RNA sequence: UAAAUUAUGGUCAAUUGUUAGUAUUCAUAUUAAUUUUUUUAAAUGUUUUAUCAUUUUAUAAAGGUUUAUUUUUGAAAGAUUUUUUGUAUAAAAUUUUAGGAAUAGUUAAUAAUAAUUUAUAAUUUUGAUUAGAUUGUUUUGUUAAUGCUAUUAGAUGGGUGUGGAAAAAUAAAAAAAA
């Protein structure tokens, strides 16, 4: 049952067999797994993980080496700054200074629209051959 | 120039200034992504809540799924004792024996002066909700935070048999803090996180060995996966390990 | 013609207001709590000195 | 049809036109029409 | 299409010039594809590679191919074609019939073993074009052998 | 080209009189192609 | 492949007509490939391919190629020198976005290439022109790196050799001059300009303010060379030539719902 | 001034009463990261981004943000002036002083504001390192400062930063720490920008809270 | 007066009684597009103008409008249009992330029917709960990255088979074996050996040679002769 | 699986070209528009003030954008006064070319990190990215009509970043502190 192509796969048709087959939502959830933290709360809007952590469930998948690895990498990150800053300030000085300087020394230090948008050159193209040169394409993701 | 010019993680506003006194009075400057760290990625839990008057005394009793020294998360919480005093040394005393290891599903505080009569009740409640259900299968992974980093537990993620644990279990809240009164720590109407110890940190060892575990030691560990326990015992116990070596003994009910 | 004899004589004879239904405009709560707040602050006091 | 539009003959309008056409529009049924 | 050309226009700088891919060692993600003008599945099967056969990895077309033939036939086309075979496409060759001998049944395997020797014979008997039935060939056979239990 | 040009239920695939165009163009092509392909050669 | 494609004065054809009308990327694609497979090229070859590389201004190109050259041991004339100084004077360069144009000119030092090309070209016997002296000054002095002790020295030598200063190097020198904060180097220059009378600084002379003592991202610009805009330049001045400062733009040489002509207008 | 005091009783009583099974964790929601807007806006630990029309059970703060206010020169192009810069932690409900100015060195962020030793004070008293926030009586509306080792003498020209309008900079000030992230030499494109205000700003006279005309 | 004819105008400045004063537009004014290109030798390399191109994002014919009325709107009450969007989530490589694929409609008055267009999402999702093949549905929320601007609310369908699957140290979903193809060009499977390897190279750079020598155009009929 | 009626109700749908064996909407009509008989400029000094200054005066055409243009009440309206309450940069859908293939300071996590972190990254044959064309979702013309055929003016990078908001370098049918 190994998916067709990638072409298709990409846009959410295989699993769509299930859909049309009129076997899209059959699964007796609450014996595979409890529904009470599976779901969403409307009147706060917050997300089925909140509903899980504010009841004390986890639904994590079982996870390969690489996504548990980048969570310890980026757990790890305050315990090392914490320390870091204590032990060799000169170094964490140095870098602060040059950040420091470096909001100075940019482009749009004001946070107007144009450097709020999120995607800059899929927002402003009409300037982005002429203009800017900076990028190459006018669009990157999926939006 | 390496990406966008202000990064969507940066734009954080405080609320807990006044309105005005930010844009010309003073600037705030703080690293607000510390407090805003997801529960899922600290590690913390969201423990049932205790009204102050059950929060100051300390706690007699609690219940436990009892299960043989023979079980996989004995031997798997083993190795991890084994890697981290292999890793760093200073954290032995935070960490339990292997051998003090049960499946918590309450903790209640029974007076001395009157616990003759309400152990009986208690074990017969027990016996009488658990006539019916049959022994229960628990797959443990992850590791979670209590009391500030305080206690560290092995997770309980739903699976088949939880939906029959959780409800067991608001069934015995329902017979034992409902009818009767007994003090427990959470709300009757509430239901319990089960929960295995593998670290905690005592008020007397708290002097020494800091003010919470951190992070690093159980990083690596977070999402380990500690395998499939079946549970088919309960036992009433009490704090007191110590003289037999072993779990104190005071109800039994073999489910 | 646009005159008023081409408009049905039945345009005269309904009561006010009851042309319009029922809504269900609903909103995010966050919406919800803005729109909410500002009423609250409007209801207890809508400008300086002319409220 | 303006004859401006695609080529001088009718049927490159029509062509042009069918590859919009709602019952061939591109899915996993009718896929790389062109 | 920036390596080659600016904007395009001039002939022969369009399309990419052909690709050329080991499936062993991959250099692309998903090489066999499914578009209206870039069907590559067909030309990755049995046929094409009559063309290169004077030049080619038996035991890697043997890995990797479609609709392949027997070996027995797969030998008679390489002796019709005359092309030398060399230790490693002999061993290749009899690697090849020793997955189908692991395939069939322990106790069906006799027939297949009996056509293994037969193009053992074959092979020996060759001649021309000149076949080096070496130690690496023999030690394939042996190991046929020892899967058939023939010992 | 077209060469079933054939008016709407014709009952055969083409006309001859139609077909001898095509196959000069066809015969004319290919001769001239083949006359280069030689000279080339 | 075919015997008239395969005869070699064809591939010298083709190869001058795609070096005349095409892009660097062509020419330098299909020499390499003829290169690999037979076609064994020549000095004719090479300078042929250096005209593109030098049109488009690139320096990864030329040192290739004058490795290249260098492994089959073809002896090159003056024109390969010439064209390999004029390329590393016309290559890219420029500030756009706090972002430059080409990061590879460091790692290249184009510098060096191009004042040991006209070094050879001197001392092997060939004729020196002041474009290759001037293209070498440019790449000594640009708004990337400062180079301005041996741009001073390669100016004396062109003065003592009567040689002309050009408008575009003697404005990146004085640029570079500003910016490494010699004003007595920079008035030294505008003196030279001024009396020698180049069109930029015909007017601009000063006087001698240094007369009691002896010796001793910033710039926001873009350069590329001429043929990235030679379709521009040639319609702009077809189409308004007694009105130089226009602005030639859209439908001035092309109806609505027509091509313009030129793909790719101001890049 | 009302809601402290009022907010302690209710906080004391809650305490004191005994009759209290404990709320209800899956009926107590807490707050979401998801909202509409595109700001992350943090709010009080009683507040919600949702409309919560019920007012909850108070409890007991353990990250109290203490907020604490460093003295800042930054550089005006008119010259330097001396303004207040706010530098918040999140201390738990019994840390003593010597972890909070772990925490405010280590949560500064900033080059100039910890280049020495100092001593976290409160209306004008300094704090002593060795008890907790208890003894003190320390809320998160309570204003905290700072004084450094060499802010007694900053009225003397020598210890005030030298701006180059009035003084001069030598080749070994310009290789200094401020002194090289400023500079003296105007770029081209004039990397270092910074705030600029006219020299008659505030009129005649400087900034002061009370009126001299 | 736009009903009324070219010779009945009296005049042009006011409606004298009512109705709708509008510009009249001259749309037949017969635009010319004039070839800039030769024939083979069009500045694209894949699309080619060679006409004039109809300009307009719904002015364009056929006309081509939104479906509000679909399966996401008949299911929710969308405070916003396309707040909540049902889809299956097809892609976890990305941290906390999962890519959904939820289709939208479109309406074509001229034919009067309607076609379901499939469109990719970004949903945000905490402790890692969306495993391939998850019927999820998605809201909108505050911007969380670049292309981050949805995240789950609840997984409707729980992908069993996939979690099992992981739990035994597999793939979610083993990867598809057709992808993009590389080139316009076929790609030919290499299977020579070592000895033939700079064969097959030589081979490979005479075609490339070819193709190139292909830019020069048709071959003269009489060989050139000097 | 029954008829209707206490009788036209709830307000107008209507097609016109004298051909030429037959097949197929294709020469000549009508309406709308362009075209000849000469219809048809976009004005030059804005103003006040505490004087070598300060205060008031914010979207015209220039640059070619089809997964795209989105934001404030800090000035003003604005009021006994002080004081106070709130926001907002994000989205979703519709997106052109006769002969159709790869695109890129790049995705996500982390943070007021990383020109040098971690990761099996992201875009695209459900038609991407460059290129050509055209100022985007209330405008017309034709017809009885699901169609076909039109429409406009204006958001083209920063670089001491003033201002509430850059829209800030000639261009009025805007009365601008008596
Ligand atoms: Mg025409
Ligand atoms: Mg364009």
């Amino acid at each position: 049952l190994q998916p067709p192509n990638l072409v298709t796969y990409r846009q959410g048709s295989y699993w769509k067999y299930d859909w049309n087959a009129g076997l899209a939502i059959s699964t007796n959830l609450a014996d595979v797994m409890d529904p009470r933290g599976l779901n969403g709360c409307v009147e706060t809007g917050r997300s089925r993980s909140e509903v899980a952590r504010d009841l004390g469930l986890s639904y994590t998948r079982p996870l390969h080496e690489n996504e548990k690895k980048q969570l310890s990498h980026q757990a790890v990150y305050y315990e090392r700054l914490a320390k870091f800053k204590m032990e060799q300030p000169e170094a964490a000085r140095a870098m602060e200074r040059e950040r420091f300087v470096r909001k100075f020394s940019g482009m749009f230090v004001k946070m107007d629209i144009r450097s709020g948008a999120p995607d800059f050159p899929s927002t402003y193209r009409r300037l982005l051959g002429t203009k800017v040169v900076r990028w190459a394409s006018k669009r990157h993701g999926p939006n | 120039e390496r990406g966008l010019y202000f990064p969507i993680n940066h734009r954080i506003v405080d609320h807990r200034i006044a309105p005005g006194v930010t844009v010309e009075e003073t600037d705030v400057q703080s690293r607000y992504r510390r407090e805003l760290r997801t529960n899922f990625a600290t590690g913390e839990t969201r423990q049932t809540i205790a009204p102050p008057w059950s929060a100051r005394e300390r706690p007699t009793h609690f219940f436990s799924l009892r299960l043989p020294s023979r079980n996989s998360v004995t031997l798997r919480v083993k190795e991890m004792h084994n890697h981290l005093l292999f890793s760093h040394q200073q954290c032995a005393p935070m960490l339990v024996s292997p051998t003090k290891l049960h499946i918590t599903l309450g903790v209640m505080t029974i007076p001395e002066n009157s616990r003759e009569e309400l152990v009986k009740n208690i074990q017969q409640s027990m016996s009488e909700t658990f006539a019916c259900v049959q022994p229960l299968q628990l797959r443990f992974r992850g590791l979670g935070t209590f009391d500030f980093g305080r206690v560290l537990f092995i997770r309980v993620v739903p699976e088949a048999d939880f939906g029959r644990l959780e409800r067991a279990v608001c069934d015995i809240r329902r017979r034992v803090g409902g009818v009767l009164g007994v003090d427990l720590k959470g709300n009757p109407h509430d239901s319990y996180v089960p929960h295995v110890t593998v670290a905690k940190i005592r008020p007397n060892q708290r002097q020494q060995l800091g003010d919470t575990i951190p992070q690093s030691l159980w990083a690596d560990y977070q999402h380990h996966d500690f395998g499939d326990v079946t549970l088919s015992t309960v036992d009433l116990c009490r704090m007191k390990g110590s003289p037999d070596g072993y779990y104190h003994t005071e109800g039994a009910v073999h489910l | 013609f646009r005159g008023a004899d081409t408009y049905s004589v039945k345009y005269c004879e309904q009561g006010r207001y009851e042309y319009q239904r029922y809504l269900m405009i609903n909103r995010f709560p966050s919406e919800y709590k803005k729109h909410f707040l500002s009423f609250l602050s409007n209801i207890r006091m809508s400008s300086g000195s002319a409220t | 049809i303006a004859h401006w539009y695609c080529g001088h003959k009718f049927r490159h309008r029509f062509m042009r036109d069918k590859r919009f056409h709602p019952s061939l529009q591109a899915s996993h049924d009718a896929r790389n029409r062109f | 299409n920036a390596a080659m050309g600016l904007y395009g226009g001039e002939p022969g700088f369009e399309k990419a010039h052909r690709v050329w891919v080991d499936p062993d060692r991959p250099h692309i993600k998903h090489i066999y594809n499914q578009t209206a003008l870039a069907r590559n599945l067909r030309y990755a099967r049995y046929g094409y590679f009559k063309r290169d056969m004077h030049l080619l990895d038996v035991d890697k077309l043997v890995r990797h191919a479609r609709l392949l033939p027997t070996p027995g036939r797969l030998l008679t086309d390489f002796l019709y074609q005359r092309v030398p075979l060399p230790d490693k496409s002999c061993a290749a060759l009899i690697r090849y019939q020793r997955q189908q001998i692991e395939m069939l049944e322990v106790w069906g395997r006799h027939a297949s073993f009996q056509c293994a020797v037969e193009m053992f014979e074959r092979m020996i008997v060759t001649n021309i074009p000149p076949v080096e039935v070496g130690v690496e060939t023999h030690g394939e056979m042996v190991l046929c052998a020892a899967a058939c239990g023939k010992w | 080209g077209q060469v079933t040009f054939g008016p709407r239920n014709y009952p055969y695939p083409s006309s001859r009189w139609l077909a001898r165009r095509f196959q000069m163009k066809k015969h004319r092509i290919i001769k001239r192609f083949r006359f280069r392909r030689y000279k080339l050669a | 492949t075919d015997p008239v494609r395969r005869d070699p004065t064809e591939f010298l054809r083709v190869l001058r007509r795609m070096s005349r009308t095409t892009s660097w990327q062509k020419t330098m694609l299909f020499a390499s490939k003829g290169r690999m497979v037979g076609y064994r090229l020549t000095r004719e070859h090479y300078n042929t391919v250096l005209f593109s590389q030098s049109l488009w201004g690139r320096a990864l190109e030329i040192v290739r190629v004058v490795r290249a050259m260098q492994e089959d041991k073809v002896q090159p004339n003056g024109a390969t020198y010439y064209y390999i100084v004029n390329g590393m004077g016309n290559a890219d360069h420029g500030w756009n976005y706090d972002f430059r144009i080409n990061r590879r000119l460091e790692k290249i030092q184009h510098w060096r290439v191009a004042l040991e090309a006209l070094e050879a070209c001197e001392a092997n016997g060939f004729d020196s022109t002041d474009t290759m002296h001037n293209s070498a000054l440019i790449t000594l002095v640009i708004p990337g790196f400062n180079r301005w002790q041996q741009a001073s020295l390669l100016l004396q030598r062109m003065l003592r050799e009567d040689r002309r200063m050009h408008p575009t190097m003697v404005k990146f020198y004085h640029d570079c001059l500003v910016r490494n904060n010699r004003p007595r180097e920079a008035s030294s220059l505008m003196r030279l300009a001024a009396e020698r009378g180049v069109h930029g600084y015909e007017d601009k002379w000063e006087a001698d303010v240094y007369k009691g003592r002896p010796l001793d991202t910033e710039i926001n610009s873009v350069f590329r060379p001429r043929v990235y805009r030679q379709l521009w330049y040639k319609w702009q001045h077809i189409a308004n030539r007694y009105r130089p400062t226009a602005a030639l733009k859209r439908r001035q040489l092309a109806p609505r719902d027509s091509p313009t002509g030129i793909p790719g207008f101001y890049r | 001034g009302h809601y402290q005091q009022e907010a302690f009783e209710a906080r004391k009583r809650f305490e004191e009463s005994t009759t209290y099974p404990g709320p209800i964790r899956a009926a107590t929601p807490g707050d979401t990261r998801f909202y509409s807007g595109s700001l992350e806006s943090i709010l009080h630990d009683t507040d919600r981004h949702y409309w919560r029309a019920v007012t909850d059970d108070p409890r007991v703060q353990h990250l109290i943000p203490l907020r604490i206010r460093f003295k800042i020169f930054t550089w005006v192009t008119s010259g330097w002036e001396q303004r207040m810069q706010v530098v918040q932690i999140m201390a738990p409900k019994d840390s003593t002083i010597a972890q909070v100015k772990d925490l405010v060195i280590v949560e500064n962020q900033s080059p100039y504001l910890c280049v020495s030793s100092f001593h976290l004070a409160i209306d004008g008293k300094e704090l002593d390192p060795q008890k907790t926030l208890g003894e003190y009586g320390i809320t998160e509306q309570s204003q905290i400062d700072a004084i450094e080792q060499n802010d007694h003498l900053l009225h003397r020209d020598d210890e005030r930063p030298r701006d180059w309008t009035v003084d001069e900079i030598t080749a070994e000030d310009v290789k200094r720490s401020p002194y090289k992230e400023m500079e003296m030499q105007p770029l081209q494109n004039l990397a270092p920008r910074y705030e600029a205000r006219p020299k008659g700003y505030f009129g005649r006279t400087y900034y002061s809270g009370m009126k001299q005309s | 007066p736009w009903w009324n004819f070219q010779t009945e105008h009296r005049q042009r400045c006011v409606l004298m009684y009512g109705g709708a004063r509008t510009k009249n537009t001259h749309n037949a004014n017969h635009r010319v597009f004039i070839k800039k290109y030769k024939r083979n030798a069009f500045p694209n390399r894949t699309r080619h103008h060679w006409a004039v191109s109809m300009t307009g994002v719904l002015s364009q014919r056929p006309r081509r409008m939104p479906w509000p009325y679909d399966l996401t709107s008949l299911i929710f009450n969308q405070p916003r249009q396309g707040s909540d969007k049902i889809g299956y989530v097809v892609g976890t490589s990305m941290l906390k992330t999962a890519v959904v694929a939820t289709n939208h409609m479109v309406y074509y008055p001229k034919f009067n029917q309607r076609v379901s267009r499939t469109k990719r999402f970004f949903a945000h999702d905490e402790d890692l709960a969306c495993v391939e093949g998850d019927l999820v549905h998605i809201k909108q929320c505050r911007k969380i990255s670049k292309y981050k601007h949805y995240y789950v609310f609840s997984i409707l369908e729980p992908n069993v088979e996939g979690r099992e699957r992981l739990k035994l140290g597999l793939k979610a979903v083993p990867p598809p074996l057709f992808g993009y193809p590389v080139s316009r060009r076929i790609v030919k499977l290499n299977l020579t050996s070592t000895e033939g390897t700079q064969e097959k190279l030589a081979a490979a750079i005479q075609e490339h040679v070819q193709d190139a020598y292909r830019f020069s155009g048709p071959t003269p009929d009489q060989p050139r002769n000097r």
